[PDB]
């Protein structure tokens, strides 16, 4: 718009991933409706 | 994209052939279908807002996903799960007054499997929420028209899985 | 966080951190202390905030509580005090944070859509988080309570 | 493949070079760094199968990916899967007693990015389950040992991404 | 970017906890730290240029690289390898107040391996180069800031190698 | 050197290290410090080692350094003392990683073809070799000298 | 499916369909309308096969659901339940495409290897398909029995 | 502990510490420091060794954790986790000490009638002291393992 | 201070904010203490300039030399009137609590100057390092890190 | 720019070392920058109602809203609301600085220009800032008033 000077818009992603992959993924990619035992065990010495 | 038409015209093209009656009646049977069509497509951009949200309440919300550390949580999050949710529907109703399931592949599915394992979005999760939208569309449009819109959705679907 | 955004102005003009970005560094520093007590007194009043905030909203809106209304049934309703409790949540890591970012990116941005959708009037939220706020007023000491302010407003802002 | 003590010698090779005493040291930390390692792979390779075990169950498990449409879904996606855990586990192994990176680049990381994409395979959940191992691994060895393993674990893990 | 008080909150709201305790004691080491950081950060900008060129000294010039049909051979190519060391000491600037390692691998650390390989550039040296950095930064800054500063130097050796 | 012998085959069997190769890795990086010596031993008696090998080699080949020879001349007699050199650094090289085979990839694997193309005699190198490992033997104490011998060994059996 | 391994039998042949090949398709297109009816029956009896099914298990074993056992808790009892729902639905896919390729592509192969990670027992397992089998049995007539046995005992037999 | 011991024994004789007294508490102030690590190694694993007695435990007696059983339910199992965890932290207390007085105060008079009217069975809770026995000889090194098992020992022998 | 947080206000296009404002705040505070640092400096001025000078000419024999460019009274004479100019700046700097007045009178077009003089760059920076241990002497500890702090900034420009 | 750069300023051009005189201009301005501080707080708090207040006065109820004024059509509106909104915003700044070289540099140059090529008129503007000020002045009270008045009337003197 004459005044901007370009920047970054959007990017591939290929691209995406050599910035964040490092490490991978954090979660466990949840699922609507799924039976986990995920977070009981803490829970129950939480309690204790 | 191609359409219905515009797929018989091609075919003839590659051939060189000038159009005959037998291509004349293939793209007679697509005119007959269109109004059918074009009523369902109505029926959709009307109640779009309404699929979204009966969907993703079938499936989406009320989850894991929508709870802290789920792909759902956070607001920026849910917004997007929705405009993607939009993306699909807005498609498949162009596929379906088309008649032709090309266009979602050369939109919609070319490297979206990608894009979501990057992303980290769940795939499985996304196609429940298509199966989903569908369900719904079904009812609004018709069982004539659910039959056509069906087709498409379902391709989106194996698509994505 | 203010150190965050420091270090991108200087990565964009691809330079060292200027004199003057080193200095607000320092000052945030010194401020966090006092930022980490003012945060762990909202947390420890996390659920009488919530609860005085909620009877206060749902005087101003009987609406909302009504059979009509979004909030009204228990799930319903417990589901209207979740949202306020998560945004007291970010409240709190903003003060810590020293800037708005941590909030803006979990709450600010496709509220209004998420909303939209699911139909909840958005003027009511804003009105619930204002109530939150004067209760966090109350129990925060003034000087605390105008920098606790500054967030609570921003969210009030952010939501209409 | 190449290990520390032949990548010092061909150091010096391409220099021509006599070996030094700088080399010498080089040569030498790792001789003491040796004896640790032995011990650290054969717990590894004593508690392999619990090791996968216990990854899977923090990361893959209990997910999406298991579930219909996932990519893990099915007996055969679901061995697949393990059995590449395996793989990544083992050559983490052979490179930590090598005390050297290349075997992982050599066998394990060349082509597999392609061959995932392809495939459609998540890379982001495979890092994950990677990196999920790590910890195991890292509780087993112990703390001088888990170090050592810590470092092929993440060569695989950015590799991979 | 993210920094360890980000760091801190990022990881609380995955889980949805409300900040505690041990989240805040996290938070007020950080705080602690935080005055010694700025000093060392104004000590390594305004010796900048002479901590290259002493790093340069110690491993890079008087050898083979320098020499013709070495890597460093000509204005060119020297300019260029002076640049990327000035790089890798702003960054690791960066980091050393940021208190996280993250901003490392979000521009420095992504793609620079592949990006070496292809330009033909030798990984070793570099790191050799980042390693005498540390070691000219580390008397500057003084002791209590040198660990501080050591870690990060090693996060980027490591990631090269 | 051994452990990448050792890790080369668990990973051709698709198995991780048996014990028995884990041993023999625990026994080399024993071995390892006492071997350093040998090689630095060498390498300091390197100049000279390869000096009066040489001389030995010509008075048992009068030959080689004659006109006909391929060794006669200066330049050509520095080319074989040069050899001479290479052959040696190997196998410094060799005694350090506890196995031949880096000997083998940077001087064995197509020698005799180099040598038949350069015309050099592939008997008077091996002479050469033995000639520089009985010097190499007077300097090195008895055990010290028996590791060295079977590099030594071995490089006279390749050529 | 039937269809698919005709074809197969022929392309490996590189031939035309024989008429005997021909003639069993045939005979399967005719089949399919009872294997329909059948496959129906099981998936409306579907939510009840499982429960009886389940009870019988754990009857027969209570140490499955025992503080020590995999399938203890309301958690892994559901897990325990829904793989008897899976290997039910794919015994009904099994029975309209008349052979057991269907079952055994998304059941049978790597079983053993992801049950092992789990540390589920197989004869266990087996013994829910087992009971599965009885209860289906019941509700189908039976020579609609002796169909649905069939598919039933390959399961058994696969793990 | 040890000096209490000495103490109270000199005040019964109206004397001053006896040198062979002396000697004991000597003794006790040099063995002292590895009793120290030997207890901090305890605390630390300690929600390990809990939660694996107690499925140890509820595998030799699934009756206890059964509808009839006393532990069944999520509140009731809970409690008898707790009631492990306070064995344990007597156990640690008492390697510190270097005497059993301290966990015999707290835990062990008494204890018979207290479970009786609770309905408890004093065998299964003997079973949980022993499976936490193993745990911890596990994680501590052999002769640490036999300091830690005469106090772990006692309290099998106090609870039958 | 007070125009860099307007500045940045204005970009934001926002009032500003009350932790901006609390800055502002301190800095007016501080600044009577900053001007007694900036009075001290400048009552050793004329000592300071000499002394590093001094410095400078051992550490660089070269630039007082028939070749050198400080050679020759005239020349030295310049050489420490650029000295004492960049000790002015830093006392404008520390007043003002930011380097911007620094930055614009010295800093900016600084190599482009010096290269048509060809005075050695490198000189300029030592002789300012050298004015920064003179000054710190004088200073009292806290006082030292402030005026640190600007000739730092200095010597990183330069 | 600003009062203690003015001084500064002042000096460089003379060449001169801060003196006491100039310091005693600071310490005017240092005096000064706490009234200061409190007026902007107030002003920036009461932003919204000091706009809607001088548009009443001025701006509302008048040809200008009226179909055919300069301010008719909700989009007009709004822009010269948001003109008022500028105004206060730079007035505040140029308080908290103490010199009126920012209004010059940012709001005054070009505006009249704007203004004759959009048909905005400029008298009218003029009477808005006049009537923001009023009520500014209200509310930061008699000493900050004296201060805050000194921009405004700059402000308006420049359109
Ligand atoms: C309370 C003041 C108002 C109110 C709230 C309300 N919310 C829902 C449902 C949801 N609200 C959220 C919101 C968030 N999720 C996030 O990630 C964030 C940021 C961290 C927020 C704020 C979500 C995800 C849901 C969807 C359901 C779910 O839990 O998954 C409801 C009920 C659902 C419905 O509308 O049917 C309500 C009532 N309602 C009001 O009227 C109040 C003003
Ligand atoms: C001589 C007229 C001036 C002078 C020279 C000088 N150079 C160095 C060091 C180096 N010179 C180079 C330059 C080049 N390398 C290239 O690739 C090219 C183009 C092909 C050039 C011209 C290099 C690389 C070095 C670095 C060391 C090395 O050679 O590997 C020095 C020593 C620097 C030091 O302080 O160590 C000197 C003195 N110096 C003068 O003042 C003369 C006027
Ligand atoms: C019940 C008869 C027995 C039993 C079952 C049991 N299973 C699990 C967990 C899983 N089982 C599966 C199995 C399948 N996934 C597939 O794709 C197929 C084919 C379509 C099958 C059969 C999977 C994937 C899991 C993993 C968990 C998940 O769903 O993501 C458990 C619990 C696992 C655990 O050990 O925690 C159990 C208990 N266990 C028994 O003892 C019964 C005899
Ligand atoms: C009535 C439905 C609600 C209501 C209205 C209300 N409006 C005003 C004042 C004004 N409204 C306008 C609106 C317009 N100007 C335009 O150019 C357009 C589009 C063409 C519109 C819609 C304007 C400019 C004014 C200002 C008055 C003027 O003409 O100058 C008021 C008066 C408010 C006051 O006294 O300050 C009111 C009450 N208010 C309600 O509560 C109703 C729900």
């Amino acid at each position: 718009g004459e005044d901007v000077l370009p920047y970054e818009r959007y990017l591939t992603p290929a691209g995406l991933s050599l910035r964040k992959g490092r490490f991978g993924s954090s979660d466990v990619l949840t699922t609507p409706g799924g039976i986990t035992p995920r977070g009981d065990a803490a829970r129950m010495m939480d309690k204790i | 994209m191609q359409d219905a038409i515009t797929a018989v015209i091609n075919n003839y093209d590659v051939q060189g052939k000038y159009l005959d009656g037998a291509a004349l009646d293939k793209l007679k049977a697509y005119f007959t279908t269109g109004a059918v069509r074009v009523r369902a497509a109505a029926v959709i951009s009307s109640n779009a807002t309404t699929i979204i949200k009966e969907a993703a309440a079938k499936a989406l919300i009320y989850s894991d996903l929508t709870r802290p550390g789920g792909n759902m949580y956070t607001t920026r999050r849910y917004a997007a799960c929705i405009r993607d949710m939009d993306y699909f529907l807005r498609y498949a109703t162009y596929a379906m007054l088309a008649g032709d399931p090309s266009i979602l592949d050369e939109r919609v599915l070319n490297g979206l499997k990608e894009t979501y394992n990057s992303l980290g979005v769940p795939i499985a999760a996304t196609v429940g929420g298509i199966q989903a939208m569908k369900e719904v569309v079904g009812g609004l449009v018709g069982p004539d028209a659910a039959k056509e819109a069906s087709i498409y959705f379902d391709y989106l679907s194996s698509g994505l899985s | 966080s203010v150190l965050t955004k420091a270090i991108v102005n200087a990565d964009a003009e691809a330079r060292y951190l200027s004199p003057g970005e080193l200095d607000r560094i320092k000052s945030f520093v010194a401020s966090g202390e006092r930022r980490l007590r003012i945060a762990q007194t909202l947390t420890e009043a996390r659920e009488r905030i919530v609860k005085q905030a909620g009877d206060q909203l749902f005087q101003k809106r009987p609406d909302v509580v009504s059979p009509g209304g979004n909030a009204y049934g228990e799930k319903m309703t417990a589901l209207c005090l979740r949202d306020l409790d998560y945004y007291l949540r970010l409240v709190t890591y903003g003060i810590v944070a020293g800037d708005v970012t941590p909030i803006e990116e979990i709450g600010i941005i496709g509220v209004k859509e998420m909303y939209n959708s699911l139909q909840t009037p958005i003027p009511a939220v804003a009105e619930g988080v204002r109530a939150m706020k004067n209760v966090a007023t109350s129990l925060l000491s003034g000087d605390d309570a105008a920098e606790a302010g500054f967030y609570f407003d921003y969210l009030v802002g952010a939501m209409q």
